[PDB]
Parts: C-alpha cells; sequence; structure tokens
C-alpha cells in the first residue's frame, strides 16, 4: 500500500508533466461539477495519501459483485471451455453486498461552464470545447459519430 | 497589442459558468443592500462635508444677499 502510494504519487506527476489528460480532467471537471463524474480516475492527492486499506477493502467488497462482471474472451477461444472455466473458477464471486444496499447510478448533471489555466510559459495551447452527448443506450451516436468523421482529426504528422 | 501577448499570467485558474444556466440576479436585494451600504459608508465622509459646506455657503449668500436688500432702519431722517 505505501509502496504503491509512492508510484500513484509518481505517476499522477507524470500524469500532469503531460498536458492533453489535464485538459481532459479539466473538461470533465467543469462539465459535470457537483456530480461524480467530476472527479479523475486517479482522484486528488490529498486522497491518495490518507485513504487506507480499509476504504480499499471496502470498495472491493462493494463494487465487484458478479452481477457487475464480464469474462470476455477473443480469438482461438472454445465457447464451451470458456463457460466450464468460468464455472471452475469465477463461479460464488461475490453474489452479496453484505449490508442489501445496492448502490444507484444516479444522472449526472451537464452544466455549461469555463476552465482556464492561464499559464504562458507552456510552449502550446490545448483547448477542448465539448456539449452534452447522448449516452451509451441512444441510437443517435452514430449519427454523432458520422459527424465527427466527417469534421475529423489533423496533425503535422499528416501529409495530406 | 491585441490578445495574445498582452501580459505575463502564470498559475492561474478561472472558473465560468453558463449565462444561460446561472441567474442574472443573484440576491440582488439581501446582498444588493449591504454592499451599498458599505460603498456609502466607505466614501460618505470624503464627499459629503464639502457638499454640506456648499449648502451652507449657499443659504449664507442667500440669507446675507435678502438682508442687503433689506431697508436699513438707520435712515429714518
Amino acid at each position: 500500500i505505501e509502496k504503491e502510494r509512492d508510484v500513484i504519487l509518481r505517476e499522477m506527476q507524470e500524469n500532469d508533466a503531460s498536458m492533453q489528460n489535464v485538459v481532459f480532467d479539466y473538461l470533465h471537471a467543469t462539465a459535470f461539477q457537483g456530480t461524480p463524474l467530476a472527479q479523475a480516475v486517479e482522484g486528488p492527492s490529498e486522497n491518495v495519501r490518507r485513504l487506507s486499506r480499509t476504504d480499499l477493502t471496502d470498495y472491493l467488497n462493494r463494487h465487484y459483485k458478479a452481477p457487475r462482471m464480464v469474462l470476455a474472451a477473443a480469438g482461438g477461444v472454445e465457447h464451451q471451455q470458456l463457460l466450464d472455466l468460468a464455472q471452475k473458477h469465477l463461479s460464488s464471486v461475490s453474489r452479496v453486498y453484505e449490508e442489501d444496499a445496492v448502490p444507484g447510478l444516479t444522472p449526472c448533471r451537464f452544466t455549461g461552464s469555463e476552465i482556464r489555466h492561464r499559464d504562458d510559459a507552456l510552449p502550446l495551447a490545448h483547448v477542448a470545447i465539448a456539449v452534452e452527448g447522448p449516452g451509451w443506450a441512444n441510437p443517435d451516436n452514430v449519427t454523432l459519430q458520422v459527424a465527427n468523421a466527417i469534421i475529423g482529426h489533423y496533425d503535422c504528422t499528416y501529409g495530406g | 497589442r491585441e490578445f495574445g501577448n498582452l501580459a505575463r499570467i502564470r498559475h492561474v485558474i478561472s472558473y465560468s459558468l453558463s449565462p444561460f444556466e446561472q441567474r442574472a440576479f443573484p440576491s440582488y436585494f439581501s446582498k444588493g443592500i449591504p454592499n451599498v451600504l458599505r460603498r456609502t459608508r466607505e466614501r460618505i465622509l470624503r464627499v459629503a462635508p464639502p457638499f454640506v459646506v456648499v449648502y451652507l455657503i449657499y443659504t449664507w449668500g442667500n440669507q446675507e444677499f435678502e438682508q442687503s436688500k433689506r431697508k436699513n432702519p438707520a435712515m429714518y431722517e
């Protein structure tokens, strides 16, 4: 726990050394502020320093239930053999929340907003502009992906 | 000259919301009245004494002008 605490501290330093991840985290924070989607995957450094083994085991015993797990295999794999091995090993993984309190995934409020981290010593500027998307289950994702394919992507490496 | 090369600002983070998501008059009276009272208290002792002495000079000048237009009773004869 302590060695990895140092490891995530170093990796978060290297993550803020990278620049587009900072902008994506800032966009998520300013677009989903006040909701659990504002916080990044790594979490803040003070949380990294203070959370202990008990909190990790509580998270493990809360969010690693059987109905929230998919054993996905691709390639030269037989489905019958995969099913037999899942019955051998992944049978009765947790199946019990131990408190009969299933956590519900509430909607996250999107707010139109703007965050600026001005630091003029940096050589280039990273700007991300987004709006609220439809979600996974909406059929409009295909149309929005078509529009995003029309607009596209570009960098200085391209010889077009 | 234009935006981009005006100042040198580092390590400053700015937070803003949508005008269509925030109120145009957020606590307009319950916070507006104490702020106006505080500003008046801060800048009341620099303007009011000159304006009051203007009022005093105005009244004194009008009064003594009326008294100069008044008849002196020394000329009975």
